[PDB]
């Protein structure tokens, strides 16, 4: 019965090893030459790191109240999907890669937040304090569709490159609430054909950033307060 | 006979099992499933 | 006499989801191949959506304290005016579209800032902390105002495009307090006929910022502390 | 003897009527058709401004303690210096314009401050706070003295428009810490001939961020305290 | 025995002047008109001023408790250094300049940090406040690792000049979390190809700012605070 | 007789009466003022 | 005789004395200092 | 006789001697250690 200590700081340092060196290792085979000569090593040293890692979770799955849940921490959760979707490639169809497997490997590397306990300290309230903001999040979603509907309809005909669309345009917006040469690259063009147009562009730049400003203090005030 | 899955299959002669929809490979040096 | 209690959580979901559904179907009609199919059955839809607005406001109006004033409410107002301004498209001249009464239509949306309960709220204090800029404000027109006219007076000649007339260039100075290429496409092209103009937009470029910046502060202390 | 009660209120809005009223005119003397017309009547409204301005400055001086210093205060200083080099003209040398004296009867604009009783208060403040950064601004002047100096005995050859000198450089890097196209116009074509530059741009870019948004928070801690 | 107090107010305003000194002449030298004519003075004032700042160290070392450490202050560690490495160009080997030694004797400029106490005491804490950031700089380090890798196997094809290896996209990656046409230079002409495209960008856009933000924040209740 | 507002008009023929200032539409299928 | 400073001097024929070094102009329609 | 480190040298006659690897110089105008 699994029911000794058996996960202690020299078995998480030996995790945090494993994925430093898978870490290292995702990030060398993204050169074709390095690539090319070594495949096969490569993709054994994957599959091997694959099964560590499985046995890896197996472990954390069985040694801890197996019969109990397991399952409330976000993260175990987390590692469970990466592990599964990746066997996948081995007992399922047809996923060889098409640009979308590999970003599972790459996104492996998260598992660094998981071990190191200052780092899943941090990202536990970065993420916790996304529900404060709630509503200017939705202000700000509604602000976006209203100028992105109006844009559409009123310059789908003169800039069909950045208006051409309610998305296309939904882009435009997002670039100019940046403020990457909106005035240089999508307004100054346009302002040259239908005059009235420096309304649209300047106040958006206005109320976007009087928004945007303001959920600044906003999660400031609930945060250098307490 | 036909191997089912996990099974050393070869890239010239394809051993996998057509009942059970298989076809083997080379990327994984076996035979799997497929859709 | 209707003094029952006629608004209730349902009603407004009715209302909230009628909103929605006008939004989706503003959205959609933004397309041309979508639009040139059905166009009778889009207008259709417009009509019943605005009869049953303005019904909506006539219930809200009469069930609550008629000879009572029920237009201190800013809310109210705003819904009033856009029922108005819509319905007199069928009852006044000639107003069809002109790339301004679609813009009505749209606009009709920000009615999901006034049911949703929390919405309204937040934009009421993001609102009343304006006049407490106030005087900011005030001193950054003032700075414009200078520096468009100086800009005019000298660069009239020079770039014709940026500053040329008191508005013409009251939008330069606009686009540079925001920093998009006021170095590569607005001054850099001057300074190399008039080189002492270096002067000009570096000066600007630090006032400008040095207020905008402080105005920040401000509205921080007049915040974070209270 | 001038001790009677002569600065209420109505004199008070005179003056700022007169103010207003000179800023009005200056902004429209900047249309050449509007000017060339009414060349006369612009020059003599001139005149008469200039003279009620000077009978203003003058009835401060006397009405107020005349024998008592009267200089303490700032302002009065700004307006008597303005009315002095705006006279002169008349009883001077050769000081038509020639692209600096117009800009002395634009600055008479400023006044607008000297009168509204909180904008001198802002300005007050807003003003007083800069011996607060003190340092923070001899720091930034020291890194852009180093990364001047460097850049120019480095890049001089390579991109001679922009670090062609020890202040044509200082320009760039001015231009650097505001973050414009400091990748795509002033360092991606610098990158492609001298391939470890990718060091000066990135350092000063943090460092100078790094020291900037400092400066920031150091000016909060000073006001949002007290 | 060197048991009297030298080092008084009048010494410190000698070095100053001193580095002062320096400062400007490392300035000048960076002029070629001025520099071809006069290179005898200018190397004789610089071996000078080599000497002057030798015997300075020296002074120093001596003058205050030898046989202690005197080596606790990073400072004295700093000049040290500079003074050893700019001296080596005599006793050593091959180490004219190669664009390497002027960098020295131009560093030696920010000893000036050194000798004023309130910059020392300023830069003090401008250090010992990045400890206290830590992980959120681990947390960027991870992010741009991921998107680097995942950018790189992404558009390593199509767009080789910004994404073309695993080094020259971590450039591409800081450009794009500056916003320097990100969207016009970056983005809009990948996203010409690789139509989903808009995801990468877009995601990263958001969770960078989204994590430098909150590193902002986080600086401030760690200082507003105390 | 001629028609006051809100009155389902034709597109073909006019029956908007001219006595006050009216022009019948097709937008909206019926009669409305003009200016 | 010739006036002085501040004196309604004429475009065409300078009254500006030139002892005291003035030179008449007519952007002010009257008589000023030289340097 | 050949002299050692910290000596002026000359541009054209080297007397830097070459038993201690030197190679004389004119930028310091003398001898110095060669690598
Ligand atoms: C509390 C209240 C919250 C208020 C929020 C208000 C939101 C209200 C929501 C409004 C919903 C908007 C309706 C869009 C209608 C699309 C249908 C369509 O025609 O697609 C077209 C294709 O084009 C596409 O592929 C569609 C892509 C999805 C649209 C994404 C915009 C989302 C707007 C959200 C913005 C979020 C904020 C932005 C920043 C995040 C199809 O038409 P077609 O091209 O002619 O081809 C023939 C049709 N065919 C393709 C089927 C064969
Ligand atoms: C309370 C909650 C906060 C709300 C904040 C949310 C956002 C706030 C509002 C957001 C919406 C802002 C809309 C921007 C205006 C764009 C105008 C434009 O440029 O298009 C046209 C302007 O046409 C004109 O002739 C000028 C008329 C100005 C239109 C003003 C719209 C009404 C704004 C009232 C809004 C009420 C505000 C109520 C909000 C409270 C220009 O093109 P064109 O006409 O074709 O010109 C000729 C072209 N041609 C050469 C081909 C012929
Ligand atoms: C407490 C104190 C506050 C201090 C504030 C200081 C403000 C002091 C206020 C100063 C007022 C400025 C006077 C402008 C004179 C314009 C008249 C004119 O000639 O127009 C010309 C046309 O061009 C136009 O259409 C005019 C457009 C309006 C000007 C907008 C600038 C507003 C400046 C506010 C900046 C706000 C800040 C900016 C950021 C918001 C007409 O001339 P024309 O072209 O030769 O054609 C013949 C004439 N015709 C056309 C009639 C036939
Ligand atoms: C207290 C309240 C706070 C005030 C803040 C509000 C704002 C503060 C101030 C705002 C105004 C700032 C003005 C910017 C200067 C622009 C100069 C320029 O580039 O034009 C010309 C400079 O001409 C020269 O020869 C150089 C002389 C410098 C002019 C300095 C103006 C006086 C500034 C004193 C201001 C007093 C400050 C008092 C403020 C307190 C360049 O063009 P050009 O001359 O034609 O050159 C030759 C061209 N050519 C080749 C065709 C021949
Ligand atoms: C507590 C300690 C503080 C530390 C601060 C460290 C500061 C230490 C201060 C260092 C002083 C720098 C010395 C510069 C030498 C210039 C002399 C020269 O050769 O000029 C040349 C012309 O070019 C010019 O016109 C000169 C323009 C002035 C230089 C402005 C840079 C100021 C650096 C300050 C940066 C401030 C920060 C930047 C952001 C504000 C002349 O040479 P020429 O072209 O060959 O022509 C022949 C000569 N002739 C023209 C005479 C005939
Ligand atoms: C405590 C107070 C805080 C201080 C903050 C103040 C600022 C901090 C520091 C500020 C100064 C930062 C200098 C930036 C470096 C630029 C390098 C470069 O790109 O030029 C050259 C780098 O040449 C090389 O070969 C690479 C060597 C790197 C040089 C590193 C300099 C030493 C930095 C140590 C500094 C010590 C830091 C101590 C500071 C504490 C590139 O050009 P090239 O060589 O010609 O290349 C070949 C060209 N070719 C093709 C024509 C052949
Ligand atoms: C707590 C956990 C922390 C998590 C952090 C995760 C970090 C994990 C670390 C992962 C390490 C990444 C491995 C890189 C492999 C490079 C080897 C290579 O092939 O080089 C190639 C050359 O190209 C070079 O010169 C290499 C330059 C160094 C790479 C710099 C990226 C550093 C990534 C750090 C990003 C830091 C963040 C970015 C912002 C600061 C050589 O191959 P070749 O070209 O084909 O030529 C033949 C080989 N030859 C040249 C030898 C003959
Ligand atoms: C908890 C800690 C916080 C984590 C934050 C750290 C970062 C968070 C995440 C960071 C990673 C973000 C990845 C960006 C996606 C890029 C997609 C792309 O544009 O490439 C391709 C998308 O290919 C497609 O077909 C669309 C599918 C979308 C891919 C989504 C990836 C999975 C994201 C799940 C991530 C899980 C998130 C879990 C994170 C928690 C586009 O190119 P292509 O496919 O070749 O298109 C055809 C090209 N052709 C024309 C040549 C044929
Ligand atoms: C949303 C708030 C607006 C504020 C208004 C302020 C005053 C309003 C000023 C002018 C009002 C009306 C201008 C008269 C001209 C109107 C029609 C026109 O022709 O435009 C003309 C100029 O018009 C402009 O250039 C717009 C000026 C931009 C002002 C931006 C100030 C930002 C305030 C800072 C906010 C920060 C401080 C806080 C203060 C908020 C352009 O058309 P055209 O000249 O005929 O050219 C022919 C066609 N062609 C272009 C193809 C060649
Ligand atoms: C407003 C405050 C200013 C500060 C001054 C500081 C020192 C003042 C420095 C120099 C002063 C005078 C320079 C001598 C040259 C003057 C005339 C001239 O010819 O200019 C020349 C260069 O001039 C420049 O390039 C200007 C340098 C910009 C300094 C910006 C520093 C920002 C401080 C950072 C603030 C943050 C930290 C906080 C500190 C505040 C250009 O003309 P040209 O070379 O003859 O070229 C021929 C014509 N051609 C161009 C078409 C080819
Ligand atoms: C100052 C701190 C640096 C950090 C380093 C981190 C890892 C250091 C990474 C690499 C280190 C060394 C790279 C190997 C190559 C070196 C020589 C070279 O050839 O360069 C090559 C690439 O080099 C680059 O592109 C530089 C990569 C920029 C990293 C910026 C990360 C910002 C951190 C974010 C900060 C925020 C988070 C907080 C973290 C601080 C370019 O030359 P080439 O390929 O041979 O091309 C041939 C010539 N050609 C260009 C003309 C064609
Ligand atoms: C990461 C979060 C995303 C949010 C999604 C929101 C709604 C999602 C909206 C659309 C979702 C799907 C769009 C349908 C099209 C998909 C495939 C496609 O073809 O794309 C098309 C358009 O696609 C776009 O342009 C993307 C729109 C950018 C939305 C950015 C909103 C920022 C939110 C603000 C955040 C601040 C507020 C806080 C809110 C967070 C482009 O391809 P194409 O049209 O076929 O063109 C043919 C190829 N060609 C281009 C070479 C010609």
């Amino acid at each position: 019965k699994m029911q000794k200590i058996v996960n202690h700081r020299a078995f998480t340092f030996t995790v945090i090893a494993l994925i430093l060196f898978n870490a290292l290792i995702v990030g060398i085979e993204t050169y074709p030459r390095i690539y090319a000569d070594h495949k096969w090593l490569f993709y054994r040293i994957d599959l091997v790191l694959l099964w560590i890692f499985t046995i890896e979770i197996a472990m954390r799955f069985l040694a801890s109240n197996p019969k109990s849940a397991f399952f409330r921490s976000s993260w175990n959760w987390f590692d469970f999907l990466i592990v599964t979707l990746s066997l996948v490639e081995l007992f399922l169809a047809d996923v060889e890669g098409l640009s979308v497997l590999r970003i599972l490997r790459v996104l492996r590397v998260l598992r660094a937040i998981s071990v190191v306990p200052s780092l899943r300290r941090l990202v536990d309230a970065l993420v916790m304090t996304i529900p404060a903001l709630g509503n200017i999040l939705i202000l700000m979603s509604i602000f976006f569709y209203i100028f992105a509907v109006i844009g559409t309809m009123l310059f789908q005909h003169v800039s069909p490159e950045y208006f051409g669309n309610l998305q296309l345009s939904l882009l435009t917006l997002f670039q100019v609430v940046t403020l990457e040469s909106w005035a240089s690259g999508v307004m100054r063009p346009i302002f040259a054909e239908v005059p009235w147009s420096w309304l649209y562009f300047v106040s958006f730049v206005l109320i976007g950033t009087f928004i945007i400003f303001n959920l600044f203090i906003g999660v400031i005030v609930n945060n250098v307060e307490k | 006979e036909c191997l089912e899955i996990f099974k050393a299959c070869n890239p010239s002669n394809d051993q996998c099992c057509k009942s059970s929809k298989l076809v083997c490979s080379r990327k994984t040096r076996w035979c799997k499933y497929q859709i």
